[PDB]
């Protein structure tokens, strides 16, 4: 769920 | 009157974001998949969308509170308003002259003509020129216009949203400057927040038509196999 | 001896599904995102690979009997194999002299060089190159080419495939004509048939070191993020 | 499952 959305997040 | 530090700060804190995060010399461009004058400019501007998306995340971490949210409010926020956030940014290489995108020169210069092999219908070009041009003359200040992306972006009533009370206070806090600086900074602005905040209801109907034409689109392999994996997650309807 | 119409059927519906799949010009590279000479090579040579599968795919389409099996044992068939098709059709481009591949000429051309940029290690390249150099002096002809790469993709001995023995048979009819027509058509061809069938045992190694690989790269989002739709889809774990 | 590699495959 999210998963590239999420690493771009941090 | 005019406004205080806390304020002032905020602004150098997003006009800073915008700056990092907005390439006026368009050379990372060249990089995507060229441009092609039955869907051939999908491509190209799947990759330009798909590296805007990567442009808004990176505006949205340095909007101050926004990476203070849950994880989950975050992409919330940016799956819902990423497409608003990318047709507000775009606004600053549309061109009223030849009605069109002029970026870095030719190959991406994207007027009417080329915009239209991409998958999408006059349903939605009409209404955004329409908004990219009535945009255009409200001649923002970089400050106002970079208030404007981060006030759509925290926006509390956007699906999927679990704090719709602190980022109300954030939108809030953000709406004060851009209603300040209008009135402190901008002469003859006095009719100019209400017009901006009209602008972000008019990205809502456009959002709305985006997501219909996107479904379809989308629905067909032959056309999804186009597009890129953060284009399809952030525009997915994965919960 | 010689060979029968029916097997001469099959060659020549071979050779003219790869005519029809594999472009002498790699005029459709320009349409690829620009090689770059940090995993700089990743997209232009992503883009290449998932062109190269939807090559594969059409070429296989062909291969008579192959659309006859179940969707589910042609997505079996080629999940597990494609990979090996494309190390097999990439051979025709591969040069012994500059030891690289050149499509069209410069841009196109990757030498050991820039084909390192792109994710993959020695661990990997070096069996690959050693490989593309062993086959290249097999000096094939087309049809024997084309069959080895027939032959390849029709395994019946790949993870998935659940008619295990119709397979078995069409692979079976497929080595017959490889092994007639390099009796009857290839002077010199008395230990070639079975210098064949060690590639196909080498492109099995070469397809466990590059899966390893894949894995860890596909983990890293920022990477993955990086290939298309397709590529993720076919040299995905998706059951 | 395997969206694109089907239709593709016709
Ligand atoms: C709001 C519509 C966004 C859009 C989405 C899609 C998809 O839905 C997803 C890929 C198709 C499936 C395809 C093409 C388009 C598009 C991009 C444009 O680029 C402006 C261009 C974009 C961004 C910036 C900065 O982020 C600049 C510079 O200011 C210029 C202009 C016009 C269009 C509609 C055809
Ligand atoms: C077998 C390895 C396939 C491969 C996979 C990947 C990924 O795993 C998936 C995208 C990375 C995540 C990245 C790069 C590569 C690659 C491609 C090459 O192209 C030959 C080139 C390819 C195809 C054809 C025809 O199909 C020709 C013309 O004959 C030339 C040469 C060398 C390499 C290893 C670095």
């Amino acid at each position: 769920r999210h998963k590239i959305l999420h690493r771009l997040l941090q | 009157h005019m406004l205080s530090d806390e304020q002032m700060q905020i602004i150098n804190s997003l006009v800073e974001a915008h700056h990092k995060t907005y390439d006026d010399s368009y050379s990372d461009f060249v990089r995507f998949r060229p441009p092609v004058r039955r869907l051939s400019m999908l491509p190209h501007l799947a990759d330009l969308v798909s590296y805007s998306i990567q442009k808004v995340i990176g505006f949205a971490k340095m909007i101050p509170g926004f990476r203070d949210l849950t994880a989950e409010d975050q992409i919330a926020l940016l799956k819902s308003s990423a497409i608003e956030i990318i047709m507000l940014r775009s606004n600053q290489s549309f061109s009223l002259e030849d009605m069109s995108w002029s970026c870095g020169g030719p190959d991406f210069k994207y007027c009417i003509n080329d915009v239209t092999k991409a998958g999408h219908t006059l349903e939605l070009l009409e209404p955004l020129v329409k908004f990219q041009v009535g945009l255009k003359k409200l001649k923002l200040h970089e400050e106002e216009h970079v208030l404007l992306m981060a006030i759509c972006l925290l926006s509390p009533d956007r699906p999927g949203v679990q704090d719709h009370v602190r980022i109300e206070a954030l939108q809030d806090r953000l709406c004060d400057v851009l209603q300040a600086y209008i009135r402190i900074q901008h002469p003859g602005g006095r009719l100019l927040y209400a017009k901006m905040i009209q602008k972000l209801a008019d990205l809502r109907s456009l959002n709305e038509e985006h997501s219909k034409q996107y479904r379809s689109l989308s629905f067909q392999p032959e056309h999804s196999m186009q597009l890129t994996p953060l284009v399809l997650e952030v525009f997915g309807s994965e919960v």
